């Protein structure tokens, strides 16, 4: 009965669990931007 | 886990997110924090004085616990562990150096660059501008399968040397997308506007989960197939700039250990394809890194002389999510001059 819907702005934290390095890090403000 | 260099980095990304947003609160933000920590360090092989401190400081290292050295073998023992071969994920991160023929190099510098960060030394003749720039675009493009084409725009015909680093990362979910569930639905620019776009979903699924109330967020941990996952973050409506002020590594660490396992009915993803290119040059003089392109610039660890300063440092970045994985890459260039 749980639901998440990304259907507005949100971040993104693309992280190595060896390392801890943060490979990429975004925001998604307009997945249609210019 | 070298806790020193992953705790220096994180607080690198979050502080270069927070000046990149304020720069352009209203853009996509996409970058690779550890790309331009480890161009960074790299630049910092060849710093002196207040140069060299500038950089490491701006890199967010205690240089009251920790030296120049421990980080230069800290980043080669990044660039060992990124590049191990993998069955599962494919990630890959490379440098380069790419310097006019007749500048004269330090010994200790070349091979330190080579023996720390893994870089070759590419003789670059940048008189002919157009050629050295599509030497280190197709550099990149190599490096990133295709996908940072580029990186370099514009190049002085008068650059003495630039360092390079990229990154490539391509990843399966553990639990794909059926692009048979995936809808054209809307994304919400705002309370009032949105965009219609192809999301994706997922149904009953078990992933590790957390509602910050007092954030006004969720956070879920999804799972790439190898040793790599990707925390997203979703403010509540009208709430990204209350997280994002927020945002740093403690909160993070907090984060991962709030992480509980939760069956979640339905999980909907946009399907995106998003780049962005920097001019660093204004973030990285607000995180304090200022002499290395003045006249008072030190890169006397390169040549021997205080005869080389930084133009410009650039980078770029691009980020597609799809029902199947994940394919991100980036690139970030210091451009050096004369001095
Ligand atoms: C946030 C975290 C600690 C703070 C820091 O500097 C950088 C990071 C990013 C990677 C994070 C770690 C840490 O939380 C442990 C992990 C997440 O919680 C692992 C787990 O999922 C727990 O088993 C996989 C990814 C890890």
């Amino acid at each position: 009965r749980t639901i998440v819907r990304f259907n507005r702005p949100f971040l993104m934290i693309i992280v190595d669990h060896f390392t801890w390095s943060i490979f990429f890090m975004s925001k998604v403000t307009n997945p249609k931007q210019a | 886990v070298d806790r020193g260099l992953a705790s220096a980095n994180v607080d690198f990304a979050f502080s270069l997110y927070k000046q990149l947003v304020l720069k352009a609160p209203d853009k996509n933000v996409i970058f690779s924090p550890v790309s331009i920590s480890t161009a960074l360090a790299f630049l910092s092989l060849g710093a002196h004085n207040t140069t060299l401190t500038e950089i490491l400081k701006g890199l967010k290292f205690n240089l009251t616990e920790t030296s120049e050295a421990e980080i230069h073998q800290s980043f080669q023992h990044l660039l060992r562990t990124l590049n191990q071969s993998s069955d599962e994920l494919q990630l890959s991160m490379g440098n380069a150096m790419f310097v006019k023929e007749q500048l004269s190099l330090l010994d200790r510098f070349t091979e330190d660059a080579k023996r720390l960060y893994g870089s070759e030394a590419f003789a670059t003749d940048f008189q002919d501008s157009a050629a050295a720039k599509k030497l280190i675009n197709d550099y990149v493009k190599n490096g990133t399968r295709g996908k940072i084409t580029d990186l370099i725009k514009d190049l002085d015909s008068q650059t003495m040397m630039v360092l390079v680093n990229y990154i490539f990362f391509k990843a399966k979910w553990e639990m794909p997308f059926d692009p048979q569930d995936t809808h054209q639905s809307r994304f919400y620019l705002s309370k009032k506007k949105w965009v219609m776009v192809p999301m994706m979903s997922l149904h009953h699924l078990t992933i590790p989960y957390f509602r910050d109330e007092e954030l006004s967020c969720t956070v879920v941990q999804l799972n790439y197939t190898g040793n790599a996952s990707v925390f997203f973050i979703l403010p509540d409506q009208d709430k990204m700039e209350e997280v994002e002020a927020m945002l740093s590594r403690e909160t993070l660490a907090r984060w991962g250990d709030s992480l509980e396992f939760r069956e979640i009915g339905e999980l909907y993803l946009p399907k995106f394809s998003i780049s962005r290119d920097y001019n660093l040059n204004d973030i990285l003089l607000q995180l304090g890194i200022e002499e290395a392109f003045t006249s008072k610039a030190d890169l006397s660890g390169i040549t021997g002389a205080r005869n080389l300063a930084v133009s410009q440092v650039v980078h770029k970045a691009v980020l597609d999510v799809f029902e199947e994985g994940t394919e991100a890459s980036a690139a970030t260039a210091v451009k050096i001059t004369l001095l």
